């Protein structure tokens, strides 16, 4: 781990955008229209998005029904199957990061801390992902790590979709952790076997939890089995996204909405 | 993956003479602009034959492999093959006489490190350039200068597949489904020679890395005086289809005979075509 | 219209690579470096590591410009 | 009160099978995520297999890839464990554990593969 500024030359978090978006196309993924620099400047222009998650789910006069939180979800897993499935990790999802065109198209967008992943050789950085969607592993400073760092912001983000608030809102990365196992119970090393070998592994008292259907009560069994799914702590067994597009959830009746019907900002 | 990807999509070539017209495209583009200046005449002997371009490229293409090897922090061999193939992609359509190849290879490793995740910070990079403090900085400053021209010159198609990875990929395919080679490590040591030996040579803007890793071990085995038809028809099920099979053993062989008529650069002519290279920078024919 | 999962199909040029399962029961797991308890914990495994190097020498193997 | 009991253990030959069973009560057993971890001597715990609560997923252990199927019927409140092609390294007790919320955990059946 190393590098600087100013005599480094061009950003290195702009080059992660361009060398990943270049080789990337899908609908659920946000295109790169032109780059274009000037002395060691550079710049990036991607499609034109209308509105983002964050905006959608802060607007208290837009009401979200089960189609459309359904159809959110829907949008995310396809475009974040598509990038697991080129071995590349967002390692930063969240509504901010989730943008919608006027044809109610979701795109991943916020590409600067992406990075392939699979390889051995490699450590990772666990300084990665923004706090509140930040799995445990991740806290606990892993430096090899898969798809887990995605799901487990997936979660929190259909989390802020169903409560229509940031789920877990860490002050620091202790208070994150505090957060994360006084909501869904400490696990044990049955639920997470190795957990004591991660470097900035920390022992936490051991709280009960609080059940997943008193959390979100508006969830049916197929949407809390969803949940359920996307917060395990082991990061091996946490479900990966097209176990997600596989689940009962998104082929059950409700359905999701159309993209030309999902709900505009005011 | 390479399947879809930019390198395969612009960067992957079908014949060698097609390299050639884009070498000797650049090369005349710039003698036109010389020219066009006023300072030389169109057949002034400054200039330089593309088959001298050619010469000082596998030169420098070497101090450049010489450099990573010897990089203080030791560098990932995947920064490497990829720092190469920027230097093939970018002198495809420039001329050695306007841009000069040994600021453009360190430029090559510089971004490779950066697109790589190789994270070595600046005066860690020139810190591996055996010049003093005065002159490792003067190094860092043309890297910087001609960092974004690199960019543009590779149309901004910065993710190199390698032959590495694939090469691995084979060796636990053959250790898990081909029995018929026992322990199949032996090749590694002479495939790895035959690996770097085609990296010199114009095969990774002509083959899919794939192709290239296997042809590598193929090679190794039949060096070691092993059979193994039976990996691409029976455990590959080339067998099926038969027109694969014919163009995959054309493209081995086209591959081998790239490194058979190899041809390294020799010491006496590199020091000619240095000092007539360096006598067509200084007179400053841009402008 | 209801969803239902559709896998995505994407030409590789190249021969079949096992599925996550043939991985262990044929044994190619055997031929790749054990994951560490520290790199289990964070969700590492040898699978990740055994099935990109099986793509990647297997995508393009077939493909001709 | 909740419980766990497993069952199904025993002596096999390399190459055998083996099916555990795991009779869940005191809890809701359908609204869970279940799973499977065992522990050989000298040796930590090694997570094995976990299904979630409607059963249509599943996710496996490198060491268990491919021989291995966990599968639940929660009419019957019970997990099950299905070992194929059993090699010696598979030798260890085997727990049904609750993979989430409060923890559970059986008391363990023995499977020797000799």
């Amino acid at each position: 781990g190393h590098r600087s500024e100013a005599k480094d030359g061009i950003n290195r978090t702009a080059l992660r955008e361009i060398k990943l978006l270049q080789e990337l196309s899908h609908p659920n993924i946000i295109g790169l229209l032109d780059a274009f620099g000037h002395k060691s400047n550079i710049s990036l222009v991607f499609d034109f998005m209308e509105t983002d998650l964050e905006v959608i789910i802060k607007d208290n006069s837009l009401v979200l029904t089960p189609s459309h939180i359904k159809a959110y979800m829907l949008m995310t897993l396809q475009g974040l199957e598509y990038l697991h499935q080129h071995w590349i990790l967002h390692r930063d999802l969240k509504p901010n990061n989730l943008l919608l065109d006027e044809n109610g198209v979701l795109k991943l967008a916020d590409f600067g801390l992406a990075k392939s992943f699979g390889s051995p050789n490699r450590a990772y950085t666990h300084q990665v992902v923004t706090r509140w969607y930040r799995a445990p592993e991740l806290l606990f400073g892993a430096r090899m790590y898969g798809v887990g760092v995605d799901m487990w912001a997936v979660g929190c983000i259909l989390a802020e979709l169903l409560l229509r608030v940031p789920f877990l809102p860490g002050d620091s990365d202790l208070d994150q952790l505090t957060r994360i196992f006084e909501t869904l119970g400490t696990p044990t090393e049955e639920q997470w076997p190795d957990m004591c070998s991660l470097p900035d592994y920390v022992t936490f008292k051991s709280f009960p939890g609080i059940p997943l259907h008193h959390i979100f009560s508006a969830a049916g069994d197929d949407l809390l089995d969803l949940i359920q799914g996307l917060f395990l702590f082991n990061p091996c067994a946490r479900i990966t996204a097209t176990q997600a597009l596989k689940m009962k959830y998104f082929s059950n009746r409700p359905g999701p909405t159309p993209g030309c019907q999902l709900p505009r900002p005011n | 993956m390479y399947h879809n990807s930019s390198q395969k999509r612009h960067w992957t070539f079908s014949s060698e003479e097609q390299l050639a017209r884009l070498r000797a495209d650049a090369n005349r583009k710039f003698r036109c602009k010389a020219v066009a200046n006023g300072k030389v005449l169109p057949n002034d002997p400054v200039f330089l034959e593309p088959h001298e371009e050619m010469t000082l490229c596998k030169y420098y293409e070497k101090r450049l492999l010489e450099f990573c090897s010897v990089f203080k922090p030791a560098m990932p061999r995947s920064v490497v093959g990829t720092a190469c193939m920027y230097f093939k992609r970018f002198y495809l359509n420039n001329s050695v006489m306007e841009y000069h190849p040994r600021i453009i290879m360190l430029t090559c490793a510089f971004l490779a490190c950066k697109v790589d995740e190789f994270n070595v910070s600046s005066p860690q990079f020139v810190g591996n350039l055996r010049e003093s403090p005065l002159g490792q900085e003067k190094a860092l400053e043309q890297i910087l200068e001609y960092e974004l021209l690199l960019i543009q010159q590779l149309n901004f198609h910065l993710i190199v597949h390698n032959p590495y990875r694939p090469f691995e990929g084979f060796l636990i395919d053959l250790k898990t489904r081909y029995p018929i080679l026992e322990n199949p490590e032996i090749l590694r040591k002479t495939a790895d020679d035959f690996l770097n030996r085609i990296a010199l040579t114009d095969a990774y803007l002509l083959y899919t890395p794939s192709q290239i890793a296997l042809t590598a071990i193929l090679s190794s085995a039949s060096r070691a005086g092993i059979t193994m038809e039976s990996y691409l028809s029976e455990s590959l099920m080339l067998k099926e289809n038969r027109t694969c099979l014919s163009q995959l053993l054309d493209i081995m062989k086209s591959m081998r005979n790239l490194v058979k008529k190899y041809e390294p650069p020799r010491s006496e002519e590199v020091a000619v075509l240095k000092q007539k290279l360096e006598r067509c920078h200084s007179a400053e024919l841009a402008l | 219209a209801l969803y239902e999962y559709q896998p995505l199909q994407i030409e590789t040029y190249g021969p079949h690579v096992p599925e996550l399962e043939m991985l262990g029961r044929l044994g190619y797991l055997n031929h790749v470096r054990a994951a560490s308890p520290q790199d289990l914990a964070g969700g590492y495994t040898s699978s990740l590591a055994c099935h990109r190097a099986l793509q990647d020498a297997f995508s393009g193997l077939f493909w001709q410009p | 009160q909740v419980q766990l009991v497993e069952s199904g253990g025993g002596l096999v030959q390399p190459g055998g099978s083996l099916r555990l069973s795991c009779v869940a009560s005191g809890f809701t057993f359908k609204n869970f995520y279940m799973g499977w971890v065992r522990q050989a001597p000298d040796k930590g715990l090694e997570w094995v297999a976990t299904i979630n609560s409607g059963g249509e997923i599943q996710s496996y252990a490198d060491s268990v890839k491919g021989r291995f199927t966990i599968s639940r019927d929660n009419a019957k409140n019970t997990l099950y464990l299905q070992m194929n092609n059993l090699r010696p390294e598979d030798t260890a007790v085997y727990y049904c554990s609750k993979q989430s919320s409060t923890p559970a955990k059986g008391q363990g059946t023995q499977v020797t593969v000799s």
